[PDB]
């Protein structure tokens, strides 16, 4: 993505405060509760019957941590997101055949999660910067569809 | 289509929003113009700077429409016929834009309701914003 | 949300499908499976060969649902209620696919009802399938 | 994009019979009728108040020819749709900011038009060949976003 000098600074500053053991599961977690068809891809995870089952699900937390890790990688290579996400793109596009629209949904609820955590700190300018990232990432994950 | 639970959820969260609706509606608009500047093309004659009294006023307007929609959840198409006429027919707003204000409104709520924005509330509020968007992007007159 | 014009158009059109419905639903399906291979993941056990009697049988049920959907066009959530659970609760079908089948229904129709497939009708038909799809993708039970 | 040789011939055969003076206009017109928000983009074409107005509009039929032409080009450069449309992607992405979903909607209405004109001749197999070209063009046009 683009990200101005002060933007990357803000993104970075905020991400430093992100809890890597929790946020990933919070996003993947809400992805499944809010966009229920996404659950079709995680049947092997166990009970996803209610929002409580989804959020408190061990595999959802453990997997989400990985998802969060892919994002962290992105943050470290904003000038090469497609390269950074090449492997994942093959996995999500050629293997799993995840419609690119969901890459966009995960990215956004992520933003909601970040928003839910940082509150007032997650300013419109800060959000704006994160939308750039989350858009690059999603586009990167969908590269194999282009 | 909203489940009785979604409606219960929507009415509940929106109550929690309470007096702060207009404010949030304004913060949503701002977050959107910032994150997705293309949306600005729809408000050429508006002063879109941060403290914009204009954006603030349009925000109360967006919120009262939502509060109205929440109040007539079962009867939204009829409830919002005017607004639908405005957005679908008249302004022809690309429906892609609604997902954007919707997302910005959720993000706004996520940032102001650290104690009430639960996964269920988020989900129900999303489905609700989606219905509203479907109504305002439909030419059913 | 369907205009009264849409219901008119849709009924005019779909009614001309009559006895052809099962066939057209089958063709739509096949068109879909051939055009968007991934849609096949929802019918793994299914024999999807060109003449598959299973496919022809299935499209009959699909096409009939649409007829029932058209009849109760002002009450699709109640009518399609069961199909909603099926697709949204049970099958967890990704909404995108409903856009593909819809397009395929449309292509099928256009290929078969050249005179009936006018821009306006094509417009109602799209809206209609967009509503059916919304209903079938909403969890409200 | 990849079209089997048998596909490229079906697409090619069919397109040779395409009424290049009309098809593009039918497609552009229906886009605007079926997806009214797209009209905002062509407001300078004049009266588009109704379906017949849209389909009867001269600038629509006129501009449609350019669109069909673009499709003929990509059809003659399926090997390099991205480069072939680099200039159009700059226009539709950087200048107009047409949402990439609309590119997909137009390709699809083109497919309905082709079905409308060729009836039974536009077989499932032939359609599938076209969904490939069409999706490739949309992707090419959206390249400046990607
Ligand atoms: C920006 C969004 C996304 C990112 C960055 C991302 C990242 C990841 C990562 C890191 C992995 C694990 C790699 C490994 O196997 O070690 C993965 C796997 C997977 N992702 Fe995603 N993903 C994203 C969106 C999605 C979406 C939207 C879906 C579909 C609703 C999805 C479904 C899956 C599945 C099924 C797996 C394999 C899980 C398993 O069987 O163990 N992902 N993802
Ligand atoms: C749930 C979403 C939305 C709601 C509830 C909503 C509601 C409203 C309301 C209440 C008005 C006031 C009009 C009047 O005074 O009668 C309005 C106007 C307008 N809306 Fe929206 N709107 C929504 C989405 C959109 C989107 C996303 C766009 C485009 C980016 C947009 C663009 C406009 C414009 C340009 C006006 C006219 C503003 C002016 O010139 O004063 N709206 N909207
Ligand atoms: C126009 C929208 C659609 C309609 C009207 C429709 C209607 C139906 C009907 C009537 C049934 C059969 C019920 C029965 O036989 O008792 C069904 C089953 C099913 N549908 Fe849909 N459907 C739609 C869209 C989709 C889409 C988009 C997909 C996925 C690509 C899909 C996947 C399935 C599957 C997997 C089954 C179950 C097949 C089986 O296990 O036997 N449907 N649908
Ligand atoms: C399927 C992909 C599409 C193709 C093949 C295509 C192709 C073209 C071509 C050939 C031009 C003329 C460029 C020039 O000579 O200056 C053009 C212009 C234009 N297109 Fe597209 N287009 C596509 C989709 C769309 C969509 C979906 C929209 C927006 C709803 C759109 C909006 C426009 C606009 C605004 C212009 C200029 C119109 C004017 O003269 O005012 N196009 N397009």
């Amino acid at each position: 993505v683009h990200l101005t000098p002060e933007e990357k600074s803000a993104v970075t500053a905020l991400w430093g405060k992100v809890n890597v053991d929790e946020v990933g599961g919070e996003a993947l977690g809400r992805l499944l509760v809010v966009y229920p068809w996404t659950q079709r891809f995680f049947e092997s995870f166990g009970d996803l019957s209610t929002p409580d089952a989804v959020m408190g699900n061990p595999k959802v937390k453990a997997h989400g941590k990985k998802v969060l890790g892919a994002f962290s990688d992105g943050l470290a290579h904003l000038d090469n997101l497609k390269g950074t996400f090449a492997t994942l793109s093959e996995l999500h596009c050629d293997k799993l055949h995840v419609d690119p629209e969901n890459f966009r949904l995960l990215g956004n609820v992520l933003v909601c999660v970040l928003a839910h955590h940082f509150g007032k700190e997650f300013t419109p300018p800060v959000q704006a910067a994160y939308q750039k990232v989350v858009a690059g990432v999603a586009n990167a994950l969908a590269h194999k569809y282009h | 289509v909203l489940s009785p639970a979604d409606k219960t959820n929507v009415k509940a969260a929106w109550g929690k929003v309470g007096a702060h609706a207009g404010e949030y509606g304004a913060e949503a608009l701002e977050r959107m113009f910032l994150s997705f500047p293309t949306t600005k093309t729809y408000f050429p004659h508006f002063d879109l700077s941060h403290g914009s009294a204009q954006v603030k006023g349009h925000g109360k307007k967006v919120a009262d429409a939502l509060t109205n929609a929440v109040a007539h959840v079962d009867d939204m198409p009829n409830a919002l016929s005017a607004l639908s006429d405005l957005h679908a027919h008249k302004l022809r707003v690309d429906p892609v834009n609604f997902k954007l204000l919707s997302h910005c409104l959720l993000v706004t709520l996520a940032a102001h309701l650290p104690a009430e924005f639960t996964p269920a509330v988020h989900a129900s509020l999303d489905k609700f914003l989606a219905s509203v968007s479907t109504v305002l992007t439909s030419k059913y007159r």
